[PDB]
């Protein structure tokens, strides 16, 4: 449907599957997997030359085309903050005879570069903040979409217009160049970048389109991490609460009970940036109740502590709109509940999920959401579970303010903290 | 026998 590139996983290597059978050569140092994402590194071997089916570039003067693809940046070394923010490299190239476009990196920012013939340059960019406790953008896969027209060149990120330039003054840009991907630039040794669902069209997509686009390559019977990437049975996850995006959860001190805590934020000298820590808090791992975590299955919580594998119930009896859950060994107890099974009410693109539990893997009955409530002590704030929950998820549009939103955060190691 | 001793610091949690 206008699509006149298409780089897609196959065999263990990437192939256009457009239909017009361009040549694509992944060369040794592209890291790839099945779930179609692709990593360009510092080394030199890590790239792609993909020659273009010279029937049907884009055109020159009216420069009707659009780019699509996802992408994750690592977060910045906390000692690098200068060389991140200053040093500008490409990552996709498409030049001939010194004419075309590119795609740039300078740090938190993501580049879009034309040049005409006679060697006229214009950019337009999207940037996102490096200050934020906690980014939606920083090492998050998120989805670009660049179009083109003869008057503008526009950045759509996740559906949503973010820039725009005028580019008359843009003339004749050739088209039929090979397209690289590299880092070409100033790099560190451990810059590297993910990628994904690279997508070249004949045609100036529309804002309509493009958010559709975003909806369909978002959808997956599964459910995803902090990052964007799949989430999985018998991995170690931190928690992050999309509603309370500044707390954590701590087993209380020889107590039974998860207490939730302020992230501790960073607290070097630096005045360029600022984040929160997401390492913290207790470990917890995703078990089946009988690979990949999908929607509507059926799980244990559990978590590790003194050298054991713990695990999260709530009290069957419980009398009022929420309560404490119980942390606590693995156990057979008649008096708790350990059955959750896992759930994704927002009917738009996300990454959080909420956990339901039930009597057992039959039952039609909702015992509470998993969310976080402040209780008298003063008050103080715990892991708890809530029926309350069960009627503010029906509420459309999705409240994304609810604490039983969560998602899941894995060690990665484009978050260095 | 230790669980018993969490259970109860649960119970007293909760009341
Ligand atoms: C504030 C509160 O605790 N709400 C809880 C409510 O308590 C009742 C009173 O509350 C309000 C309220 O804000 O909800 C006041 C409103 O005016 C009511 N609205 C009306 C009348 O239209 C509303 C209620 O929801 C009712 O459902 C409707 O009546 O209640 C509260 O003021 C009152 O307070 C105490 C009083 O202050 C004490 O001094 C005195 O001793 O006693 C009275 C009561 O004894 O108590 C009221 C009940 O007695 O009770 C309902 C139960 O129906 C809920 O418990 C509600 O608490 C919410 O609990 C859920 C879990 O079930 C969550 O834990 C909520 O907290 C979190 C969350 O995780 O979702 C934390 C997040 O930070 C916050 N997210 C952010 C930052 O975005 C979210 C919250 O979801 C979002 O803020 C929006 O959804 O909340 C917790 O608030
Ligand atoms: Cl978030």
């Amino acid at each position: 449907n206008n699509i006149i590139l298409n780089l897609r996983y196959k065999d263990n290597n990437l192939i256009d599957l457009s239909g017009y059978g361009a040549k694509v050569e992944v060369y040794d140092g592209v890291e790839l997997n099945d779930k179609n994402q692709f990593k360009l590194t510092s080394s030199a071997n890590s790239k792609i030359r993909v020659t273009q089916n010279q029937n049907i570039i884009f055109n020159s003067v009216f420069l009707d085309f659009s780019v699509s693809f996802w992408i994750r940046i690592p977060k910045y070394k906390n000692d690098g903050i200068q060389n991140y923010i200053h040093n500008e490299y490409t990552i996709i190239n498409c030049m001939k005879n010194n004419s075309g476009w590119k795609i740039s990196i300078r740090g938190n920012r993501i580049i879009w570069t034309l040049i005409d013939i006679n060697g006229k340059t214009k950019s337009v960019f999207f940037e996102y903040n490096i200050r934020e406790d906690i980014s939606e953008y920083i090492n998050r896969w998120f989805f670009v979409t660049i179009t083109n027209n003869l008057n503008n060149a526009k950045i759509y990120i996740n559906g949503k217009l973010e820039s725009n330039t005028d580019i008359k003054d843009i003339r004749e840009v050739i088209a039929n160049g090979e397209i690289i991907f590299k880092l070409d630039g100033d790099i560190d040794r451990t810059q590297f970048i993910w990628m994904k669902y690279f997508s070249i069209f004949n045609t100036e997509l529309s804002q309509s389109n493009i958010e559709e686009r975003y909806k369909i390559q978002s959808y997956s019977e599964y459910l995803k991490d902090f990052w964007g990437n799949p989430l999985m049975y018998n991995k170690e996850y931190y928690m992050f609460n999309a509603g309370n995006k500044n707390s954590y959860i701590k087993l209380k001190k020889d107590s039974p009970v998860g207490e939730i805590l302020t992230r501790s934020k960073y607290n070097q000298n630096s005045k360029y940036i600022n984040y929160r820590d997401l390492y913290i808090g207790e470990k917890f791992i995703i078990r089946r109740k009988s690979d990949i975590v999908r929607k509507e299955d059926y799980i244990y919580l559990d978590f590790f502590n003194l050298n054991q594998e713990w695990r999260v119930y709530t009290y069957k009896y419980f009398k009022k709109e929420e309560e404490k859950l119980f942390l606590a060994p693995i156990s057979d107890s008649d008096e708790f509940y350990n059955t959750i099974q896992i759930k994704e009410y927002d009917e738009q693109p996300t990454y959080s999920c909420q956990l339901l539990f039930k009597k057992d893997e039959e039952s039609t009955d909702e015992i509470g959401l998993i969310g976080i409530h402040r209780f008298y002590e003063e008050y103080k704030d715990y892991f708890c579970i809530s029926k309350w929950y069960l009627k503010e998820v029906k509420r459309k549009p999705y409240n994304l303010k609810l604490g039983c939103n969560w998602q899941f955060i894995p060690k990665d190691e484009g978050w260095t903290e | 026998d230790m669980f018993a001793k969490l259970k109860e610091k649960f119970f007293n949690e909760i009341n």
